[PDB]
């Protein structure tokens, strides 16, 4: 159903 | 003594203006209260708000399949949520209670959505002065609160109404009040 | 939740485009991905796609997504594309665990420009108790089936490029220890040309 | 500030060393649509109409373990430097119109929260309330601090007062915001 | 981008394996999978940040670990005949819906009843025929490798020393000499074309070698044939007039 934002990682 | 803590917030932010048209998307990285990076839809590239955003910001700007797998937020999450939201949350129609108490203040009670117009009539007759409307109350359980005090004189023959317009109501409601 | 690829299998002639179909009736994409793997390799990552109306390009291959499936349109192909090429699905229906079809197991055929399909008896070695034909420069339209005969091998097509000559030939091997193995009756059970040449 | 005819969060992630502890929402035009009970590995919804969508306790779960890492790099960027304690604005204020003998819920708003991390307790006459006490999540704002409201079920009557009781790092003492009809 | 090791691994039955596995640089999710011929990429377990995230339709006897390093380990006990399959090793960024899964070589297992049953390759060259030369003024040697179990092999054709790629050309999967043996030994065949006149020169040296991975020196044999170890059998031919 709803969908979401995914974070992006830091190194 | 003051508890050691470090705080770290992600929000993936639409911002949707004319219906379907208008829609911006904004990934805020936050470290504590300090935005460090953001991704804008607008801009198209990863950016350093704060001197703790080249690190990160630079990183995810460096991988095409970064960039595409953001960009790609603006359809895959804006415009597909809008949809349900159009279907759910954009359909809530909830009408507000117009009550009159005492100089005299007109309350506004649970509605939404957000959207609202109180205004006084002194006999057909507008009243700007003396009114002093609170802000627009969210009580958090998807309803709003609005408080309306006006400064009347009671003199006799006049009938104080109170016209409240809402997206719910197909015509405004009016309560009247006499002395 | 399932994805599938069609067809199994396919074999093409060098330079027929074709289009490799991947559907799928996952909830909530969020990725699209196709592979190249070739026979005891790892499988090679080639394009993503994360939204329907999508389409991506990598010199003669193009990768397009819609709301039903996903096409993987290879253009005018060399023998150089045969491998088996594997769809995936990384969906909110299937907790985006990566969801891989049964792939497309591709052979392209090369073209002959010349050919001469002949039988040939090679020289027995001094080590070996095998005989060995050998049936090449026939074109790839002739398919080579094993030998019925007791004690006999038969190896499938097989091509090699001389790039010094810009030339190339496909070719299968039949051996056996067998006394009475004669070339002349050794691809038997193959449809050989009716023309090709058997020397004394 | 950005200017729309509708905002959301899809959604606000947060993550924090003391506990440590997490918290998974999504926002609409200011309102919490749902959050993810991380403990309990369920999603709970905030109204009936989305109730009914399908949204994985586990997607919560796998975003936080990024802020988890990206936590880690950030105490290591800022030579660890530690949250800034907020000073918290407190409002008692009712759902309706007072009328005595009338179902009337009371509304707690604790704004300007940071870290987010606070206790809020209601006390009617002095003693504790345990009884038709609920409470949202931490509602995000643009500044990057959090907003949380505490609710109480009651009936009104001429004696009863009430209290809304609230412990932050950002306060010396229990901040107090009385009520009465 | 990702590693895998060991290539090859020849095992008995009830025996026990550890495979390895290292992720791409910055990539902080590793998954496993298991490819056989009837049941194709069927995911095993995953891992993100050195913790547990997802659990497939993998076995008891089979155990996974993620270091702090962040590389993985594949722990395979009590091995039987059906574990013989490609294992292959995945790295994602995130491990999240949008990450990109990047494949690795593969560790490629054999688990076999009893070491007995290995045996290594009958490699043999046959010149070209004087019909071949005669008609196309080109020259095919064909280069037999058979008798050897299991099919861990590498064939490569030398010419003066040197390896050639050039008119060469070798069977994609080797044929089996009993194929109503499930352990049946493995045949296979390879041919190197030249023109008549660089074979015609007897100065010209062919060599055909097959690299075959068998026992290493650890396992046990006491069988009187020598021990199948991994070795390389090769058959050798000069330039005829
Ligand atoms: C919120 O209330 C809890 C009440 O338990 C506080 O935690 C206690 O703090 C005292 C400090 O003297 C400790 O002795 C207790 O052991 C703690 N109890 C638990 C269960 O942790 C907590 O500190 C309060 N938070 C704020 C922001 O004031
Ligand atoms: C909003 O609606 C349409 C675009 O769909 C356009 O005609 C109109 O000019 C827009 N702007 C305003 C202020 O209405
Ligand atoms: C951390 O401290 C070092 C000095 O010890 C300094 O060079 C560096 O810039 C500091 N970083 C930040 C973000 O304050």
């Amino acid at each position: 159903g709803p969908q979401q934002s995914f974070p992006e990682q830091e190194a | 003594d003051s508890p050691e803590d470090f705080v770290y917030q992600f929000k993936g932010m639409c911002y949707f203006t004319n219906g379907t048209e208008r829609v911006r998307l904004v990934t805020r990285y936050i470290y504590n209260r300090e935005e460090y990076a953001r991704f804008d839809s607008d801009v198209g590239v990863y950016r350093a708000v704060t001197p703790l955003g080249p690190p990160a910001a630079e990183y995810w700007n460096s991988q095409k399949e970064v960039l595409e797998r953001t960009r790609a937020e603006l359809d895959t999450v804006c415009r597909h949520n809008y949809q349900l939201e159009l279907r759910t949350t954009l359909q809530r129609r909830v009408e507000p209670t117009v009550t009159i108490s005492p100089l005299l203040v007109c309350s506004v009670t649970d509605f939404y959505p957000a959207q609202i117009k109180v205004r006084w009539f002194r006999n057909d007759q507008e009243e700007t002065t003396g009114v002093v409307s609170t802000p627009l109350i969210r009580n958090g359980d998807w309803t709003f609160q609005i408080l309306v005090m006006l400064e009347m004189t009671p003199q006799r023959g006049d009938v104080y109404t109170c016209h409240v317009e809402h997206p719910s109501l197909q015509n405004p409601i009016i309560v009247e009040w006499r002395a | 939740d399932q994805v599938t690829q069609s067809p199994e299998a396919l074999r093409l002639q060098e330079g027929e485009s074709s289009s490799l179909n991947c559907s799928y009736t996952v909830s909530g994409l969020r990725g699209l991905f196709w592979y190249r793997q070739d026979p005891g390799k790892g499988p090679e990552f080639l394009f993503t796609l994360y939204s329907a109306g999508e389409e991506k390009e990598k010199e003669r291959l193009k990768a397009t997504l819609t709301k039903k499936e996903s096409f993987l349109h290879i253009t005018a192909p060399k023998p150089e594309d045969s491998a088996t090429y594997l769809c995936a699905v990384q969906a909110s229906g299937g907790s985006y665990i990566p969801t891989f079809g049964r792939g497309t197991s591709l052979i392209v055929h090369p073209y002959i420009q010349n050919p001469d399909p002949a039988v040939y008896q090679l020289r027995d070695s001094k080590s070996s108790d095998k005989s060995v034909c050998l049936f090449t420069d026939f074109d790839s339209q002739t398919n080579v089936s094993q030998s019925k005969d007791s004690d006999v091998y038969i190896t499938d097509k097989c091509v090699l490029d001389m790039r010094s000559m810009d030339f190339k030939s496909n070719s299968a091997v039949a051996w056996s220890n067998k006394s009475d193995f004669a070339c002349a009756n050794a691809f038997n059970n193959s449809i050989i040309p009716e023309d090709t040449f058997f020397p004394s | 500030d950005i200017v729309a005819d509708h905002v959301a969060s899809y959604g606000v992630n947060l993550y924090q060393s003391y506990g440590p502890s997490g918290q998974y929402t999504h926002e609409f035009d200011g309102d919490e649509q749902f959050y993810v009970d991380l403990g309990r590995k369920e999603t709970v919804w905030s109204l009936p109409v989305l109730r009914q969508f399908r949204f994985d306790p586990q997607f919560a779960l796998t975003n936080i373990a990024v802020l988890k890492h990206n936590l880690n790099s950030l105490i290591k960027r800022s030579n660890s430097t530690a949250a800034t304690n907020e000073v918290p604005e407190v409002t008692v204020f009712s759902k309706s119109p007072v009328t005595l003998g009338q179902p009337n819920i009371l509304i707690c708003l604790v704004d300007n929260i940071f870290p987010p991390v606070v206790n809020i307790t209601w006390l009617s006459n002095g003693h504790s309330v345990t009884e038709g006490v609920s409470e949202t999540s931490f509602l995000s704002k643009s500044d990057h601090s959090f907003f949380k409201i505490s609710y109480l079920t009651l009936l009104p009557s001429a004696e009863e007062s009430y209290d809304c009781k609230v412990e932050h790092w950002g306060l010396d003492k229990p901040l107090l915001k009385h009520w009465e009809p | 981008g990702v590693t895998q090791t060991p290539k090859h691994l020849i095992t008995a039955t009830g025996q026990r394996v550890t495979l390895r596995c290292s992720p791409r640089s910055g990539d902080l999710s590793v998954y496993w999978y298991q490819q056989s011929l009837d049941q194709g990429l069927q995911f095993l377990i995953q891992y993100y940040n050195g913790e547990e995230r997802a659990k497939g339709n993998i076995l008891e006897r089979f155990s996974a670990q993620q270091f702090p390093d962040l590389h993985s380990e594949l722990n395979l006990s009590s091995l039987e005949l059906g574990d013989s399959a490609l294992y292959f090793c995945a790295s994602s960024n995130r491990g999240l819906g949008t990450d990109t899964q990047y494949f690795g070589p593969g560790t490629r297992l054999t688990v076999l009843e009893d070491l007995k049953n290995v045996f290594p390759p009958e490699v043999a060259v046959f010149e070209p025929s004087e019909a071949e030369i005669s008609h196309t003024q080109k020259a095919t040697l064909v280069c037999l490798a058979t008798g050897f179990f299991p099919d861990h092999v590498e064939l490569s054709w030398w010419v003066n020393g040197k390896e050639v790629h050039s008119g060469v050309c070798t069977d994609p999967q080797p044929l089996k000499e009993q194929p109503a043996l499930n352990d049946s030994r493995y045949a296979l065949s390879s041919r190197l074309r030249v023109s008549a006149t660089f074979w015609q020169n007897p100065r010209n040296h062919f060599r055909c070698q097959v690299q075959f991975y068998g026992l290493s020196e650890n396992d046990e044999w006491t069988q009187d044939r020598a021990k199948p170890v991994t070795q390389i059998v090769s058959a050798e031919a000069w330039g005829r007039a």
